[PDB]
C-alpha cells in the first residue's frame, strides 16, 4: 500500500486539474459570449443600419432616374412658369414628334418635307402647363403645320443712291428691304430681316409679320421706274454714308467726307471704295470700313475646343475569410473532444 | 445662292431661298404621373426618399399656380 | 489481490491523457476563436466603418442638393442664361412670395386681385436680374409688373383687301387700322401687331412699349369707314390680292381673278366655293379656307393624346437577423455542463 | 484498506463522467464556435461585400454626374431649347474661354476691354447652335458679338401730343421721331422702338436689325421743329390726346379737353393737379403722374428684402470599436490555466 | 365675345375684351445663401461632398461674372 | 446724365449715353466628351450607373435629332 497512499494524493491533483482547466474552458465560454452578442447585437444592427441607408440611397437615385422626364418637365414648366419657349426633348420625344407630324392635315410629300425640318418645328412652336392634378402634369404642345414649303423665296437690301448737281443732293433709297417669300395668288413680305431665319437655303417666316404684296412688285428687281407698280421709294436731301450687309456680300454708299475702305482681318486696308455705290462680295474682302467703324462681311471663325471629363472608376473591394487554417484547427479539437472521451470509457470500463 | 446687285436702285436680290410657312397649328396632350415609391419605414426619423417626394409634391403644388386651367 | 490497484493505476493513467487531450483540444479551440475575434474585430469593423463612412459621403451630398435646392435652382437658371430671366420663375421667387408682393403694391384693391389671380402673367410679363455672388450668397432682383389700369372695353380690328372691278382694272381699298385697341383715360391705346398683345380668356395684356396713343374719334372707322370726322387710314393699290386673315371667331377671304377659294371641313374635303370678292366666314361656318392648293386652318387642330407613367420604385432593404435564442441555448448548455463538472468532481474529492 | 481503495475506485468513476461531462460540454462550445464563424464568414461578409457593391455602385453615379458637370448640362440646355441657345451659358462657355475669344476678337484695344468688361451682354447677344452628336461626343458653336464701334455720343427721343385750342376746336402736333439716336460716323442710326436698345449703365447696347440709318440733320429737330434743312416727321391731328409718356429721367403729360390730370405720390395720395397743357416733370417732382383713375410710376417701386438660408447639412459618421481588453484577458487567462492544468496533470503521473 | 363683320371695309371688329395694363414695376430683392456642410473627414482622398462644395464654389465663381453690379 | 425739355415738341431729349454697336461674329466651336466609366460587374440586378449612361445615351440619341447638321 505504500503506492494506495501516493494513488489518492495522485487522482486528488487530477480533480484539481479538472477543476483548473473547467474555470479555463468556463472563462473561454464567457468571452465568446461577449463576442457573440457582439455580432448578434452591436455588428449585425451596424450593417443593417448601413443597409437600411443604402436602400434609401438606391430608392433616391432610381426615383430621380425612372421620373427623369417627369422631373425635367416640372423643371422647365417652372423655369418659365408655364410657357416653354421651344419644343424641348422632354416634352415631346422624336419619336412622338414624328408621329404627330405624320398626323397633320397635309400631302404626304409636305410631311416628308416637315419631318425633314423638325428641329425647327420644334423652336417654332411651344408647350403649355394645363394643370398639376394630384401627382400628374398635364401640358399641351403645339406644332406648326407648315403647309407651303419649297416655293421661291429672296431678300432685297439697298443702300442709300445719292446723286448730286451743284451743291444740292437728291437721294433715292428703296424701302421694299426684306424678305419675300412666293405664294398661291399674292407673294409675302417680311418688313424686317429679323421676321425671318435661315437654316440652309430654308427660310422659316413668322406669319404675324407678313403682309400680302400684289406679284407685280417684283418687277422693281427689274426697272425701278416701272409704271405698273407703286415701288416704295424713299426721297432725301441729304449724303448718308453706311454699310448695308448682304448674304453674299455688301452695299456700301460712300459720300461726302467719309473714308471707305475694304480691308482684310491679317493685313490692312487693301483698296479704297470711291463714291457712290460699291457692291462687294463676300469673297472680295473681309471687311468695308466706313471712317473708323471696321463692319465683318463675314462670320470670323475662331478656336476650336476639345473637353473630355475626368475618368470614374470602381470601388469595389470585397473581403473573405481565410477559413482553411481555422476550420482544420477546429475539425482537430472535435476529434480532441472524441479521443478523450473515448479515453475515458476505457478507462472507466478497465474498472472490471 | 445666287446674289444679283441691281446698280439702278442700289440694291441687292439674293435669290435661291426656299420657303417654309406656318399654316395652322396641331397640338397634342400629354399627361405625365410620377412612379409609385414604396413607403420606407427603416430609416430613423428622415429617410431621403420621402424627403424627395416632399420637395417633388412641394415643386408639384407650386407648379400648379401657373396652370393654364385655373 | 492488490493487483486490483495497478488496474486502476493504469486506469487513472489513461485518463490524465485524456484530460490533456481534451486540454490540448481546448487549447487549439481558443486560439481558433482568438483569430476569429481578431479577424471581426480588426478587417471585418474596418470595412462596414469604411462602408458606414462613404454613406454618410453620400448621404452628406444627396442632402445637400435636397436642402438646398433652391439656391442650386436660381444658381442653374442665372447660368444658363448670363444674368437675366425671361420669367420670374418658381425657384427665383415662390408662390406665397408672389402673392405677398403683388398684395403690397400701390394700387387699388381690385387690380391686385387681378394680379393676384393670374399670377403666370405676372411670372411671364416679369423678370429677375442677378445682381452679384458675394462669397457663398448669391444675391438678386426681381421685378414685377404692375398691371394697373385693368378691365377697360378692347377689341381687335382684322381687315382683307377689297379690290373693285370696272373691265379688267383694279381699284383696292386696305384699311391699315388693323390690330388692338384698348379704351383709356383720355385716349385709346393701338398696338398695331397681334403678337404685341397676349390673350388670356377674356383679358388681353398688353406689352406697354407697343402702345400708340390714337384720338379717341378713331372709333368711328368702324361705323361709317368713310367718315369725314377721322383720318381713317386707308391704302390703295392697283393689283388684285388674294389672301386670307384669320379673326378670333372666324376668317376673312379675299378672292379675286385666277383663284379658286372654298372653305372646307375636317373629313370631306372642300364644302363650299367661295365668291370673288371678299367674304367672311365663322369658325363654326368651316374648318377651313383654301386657296388654290393652299389650305388654310381656321382653328387648332387636335392631335394625339397620351397619358404615360414612370416605372415604380421599390425598397431593396433586405435585413439581417441572428438566430440568438438557439445560439444562447448553446451557451446555457455549455455553462451548465461546465458547473457540473466541477460538482462532480467535488463530489469526487469527497468520496475519498 | 481494501475499503479504501474501493472508494477510490467509486471516486475515479464518479470523476470520469464528470471530465466527459465537461467535454461534451466543451464539444457544445465548439458546436457553438463553429456556427458563429460560419454565419460571420459566410452570411454576415456577403451582406457586407453586397452593401460595398452597391456602395461603389451609388458612388459611381454621382461622381459621374460630378466629373461630367459640364457635359450634362450642356445637352440639358440644348434639350430645353431644341438645338440653340437664347443665350451664350456659362457651361457653354467659361469665363476664362470667353475672354480669351474676346481678346482674340478683330478690333482695337478699348472695344475689346469694353466688351470684357460688359460679358453678361456678349453672353446674351450671342448665342449657341448646336452642330451635332456622335457616340458620345456633343459638338457645338458658340456665337459671340463683336462690338466694334463704342463710346460715341448717343441720346433717345421722348414725345407726347401738343394740342391746341382755338374756339373750342383742336389742332395737334406729335413728334415722331420718338426712339433711339446712335451717333455712327458719317451717319446717324435711328431706332424707332425703345426695346430695341438696352441700357447698361451709361452704354446702349442696341440691336443691329433694328437700325435705320437717318441723315446727322435729324439733330436739327432738336432745337426747331420746323427747320427747313431736315422735313422733321411730325403727325398732326385734329382732335385732343390726353397722355403720359415716361423719359429716363421723367415725364410728359398731355392734359386735354375733360381729364383731371395729377401728380401723386405712393404712400399719400394725389397732392397737386397739373394744368391743362403740356407739362414735364422730374423722378424728384413726385412718384406718380395719374390721369383720371391711370396712375403711372415714374420710377420702379422698391419693394420687400429678403434673406434666406438654407438647412445645415451634418454628418451621421458613426464608428465601431470592439472593447478588446476585457475579451483579451480572458483569453490569454485561459491559455495560462491550460498549461498549469496540463503541467498538473503532468505531476500527477509523476507521482506514480 | 362678339365679332362682327364690316363689310363695307372688308373688315372685322371682335369686341368684349377686358384690358390688362401694365403701369408699373414693382422689385424684390432675394439673398440666397447656401447651408452650412460639416468637414466629412472620413473619407480616404477626394470625398463626394467636398468636390460637390467645390463644384458649386466653381459655379458662384463663374456666376459672379455675369453680376449686375460691376 | 441729362434729360432737358423742349417746350416747343412737347418732347424730351435724354443725352449722356454712349453708343456700343455689333459689327461682326466671331465663333467657336467647342467638342464636348463623356469621361470613361469602368464597368461595374458585381450588378446581381441592373446597376444604377449602367442606368445612368443608359440614360444619357437615350438623351444624347435623342439630342442628334436637332444637331445643325442635316
Ligand atoms: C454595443 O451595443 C450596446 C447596445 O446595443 C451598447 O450599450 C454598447 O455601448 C455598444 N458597444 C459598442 C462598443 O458599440
Ligand atoms: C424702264 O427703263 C427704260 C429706260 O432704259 C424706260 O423706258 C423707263 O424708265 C422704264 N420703263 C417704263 C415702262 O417706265
Ligand atoms: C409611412 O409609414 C409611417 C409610419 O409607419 C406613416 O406615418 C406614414 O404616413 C407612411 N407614409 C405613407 C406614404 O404610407
Ligand atoms: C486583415 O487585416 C490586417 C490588419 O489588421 C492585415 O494585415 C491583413 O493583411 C488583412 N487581410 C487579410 C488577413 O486577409
Ligand atoms: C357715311 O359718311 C359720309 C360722310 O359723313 C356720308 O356722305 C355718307 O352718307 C355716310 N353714310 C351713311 C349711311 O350715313
Ligand atoms: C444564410 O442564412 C440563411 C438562414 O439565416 C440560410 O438559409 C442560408 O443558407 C445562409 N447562407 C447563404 C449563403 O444564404
Ligand atoms: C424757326 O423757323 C422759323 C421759320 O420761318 C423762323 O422764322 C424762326 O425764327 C425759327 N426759330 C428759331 C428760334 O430759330
Ligand atoms: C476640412 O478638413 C481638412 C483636414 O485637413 C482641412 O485641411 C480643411 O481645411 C477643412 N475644410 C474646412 C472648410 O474647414
Ligand atoms: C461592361 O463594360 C465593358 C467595357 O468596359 C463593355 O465592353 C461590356 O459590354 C459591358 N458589359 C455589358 C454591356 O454587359
Amino acid at each position: 500500500e505504500s503506492e494506495v497512499n501516493a494513488i489518492k494524493g495522485a487522482l486528488k491533483t487530477t480533480n484539481e486539474a479538472v477543476s483548473t482547466l473547467g474555470n479555463g474552458v468556463r472563462v473561454l465560454a464567457t468571452a465568446v459570449r461577449e463576442l457573440k452578442e457582439f455580432v448578434s447585437k452591436n455588428l449585425t444592427s451596424a450593417i443593417n443600419k448601413n443597409k437600411c441607408d443604402i436602400a434609401d440611397l438606391k430608392m433616391a437615385v432610381s426615383f430621380s432616374q425612372f421620373n427623369r422626364r417627369f422631373l425635367n418637365v416640372v423643371r422647365q414648366f417652372s423655369d418659365n412658369a408655364g410657357i416653354t419657349p421651344a419644343i424641348s426633348l422632354d416634352l415631346m420625344t422624336d419619336a412622338e414628334l414624328a408621329r404627330a407630324v405624320s398626323y397633320m392635315p397635309t400631302s404626304a410629300g409636305q410631311i416628308k418635307l416637315m419631318l425633314e425640318n423638325r428641329a425647327m418645328v420644334r423652336r417654332k412652336g411651344f408647350g403649355i402647363l394645363i394643370g398639376v392634378y394630384g401627382s400628374s402634369v398635364i401640358y399641351m404642345v403645339q406644332l406648326p403645320i407648315f403647309g407651303v414649303i419649297d416655293t421661291p423665296c429672296w431678300i432685297i437690301k439697298a443702300a442709300p443712291s445719292c446723286s448730286e448737281k451743284d451743291g444740292n443732293y437728291a437721294c433715292l433709297l428703296r424701302e421694299d428691304q426684306g424678305w419675300y417669300c412666293k405664294n398661291a395668288g399674292s407673294t409675302v413680305y417680311y418688313p424686317n430681316e429679323k421676321d425671318c431665319e435661315t437654316r440652309g437655303d430654308h427660310v422659316f417666316c413668322d406669319t404675324a409679320a407678313g403682309i400680302n404684296v400684289a406679284e407685280q412688285s417684283r418687277e422693281c428687281n427689274i426697272n425701278i421706274s416701272t409704271t405698273n407698280y407703286p415701288c416704295k421709294v424713299s426721297t432725301g436731301r441729304h449724303p448718308i454714308s453706311m454699310v448695308a450687309l448682304s448674304p453674299l456680300g455688301a452695299l456700301v454708299a460712300c459720300y461726302k467726307g467719309v473714308s471707305c475702305s475694304i480691308g482684310s482681318n491679317r493685313v490692312g486696308i487693301i483698296k479704297q471704295l470711291p463714291k457712290g455705290c460699291s457692291y462687294i462680295t463676300n469673297q472680295d474682302a473681309d471687311t468695308v470700313t466706313i471712317d473708323n467703324t471696321v463692319y465683318q462681311l463675314s462670320k470670323v471663325e475662331g478656336e476650336q475646343h476639345v473637353i473630355k471629363g475626368r475618368p470614374v472608376s470602381s470601388s469595389f473591394d470585397p473581403i473573405r475569410f481565410p477559413e482553411d487554417q481555422f476550420n482544420v484547427a477546429l475539425d482537430q479539437v472535435f476529434e480532441s473532444i472524441e479521443n478523450s472521451q473515448a479515453l475515458v470509457d476505457q478507462s472507466n470500463k478497465i474498472l472490471n | 445662292l445666287k446674289e444679283s446687285y441691281l446698280e439702278e436702285s442700289c440694291s441687292t436680290i439674293t435669290e435661291g431661298y426656299l420657303s417654309v410657312l406656318r399654316t395652322g397649328w396641331y397640338t397634342n396632350v400629354f399627361t405625365l404621373e410620377v412612379g409609385d415609391v414604396e413607403n420606407l419605414t427603416c430609416t430613423d426619423g428622415p429617410s431621403l426618399i420621402k424627403t424627395e417626394l416632399d420637395l417633388t409634391k412641394s415643386a408639384l403644388r407650386e407648379l400648379k399656380t401657373v396652370s393654364a386651367d385655373q
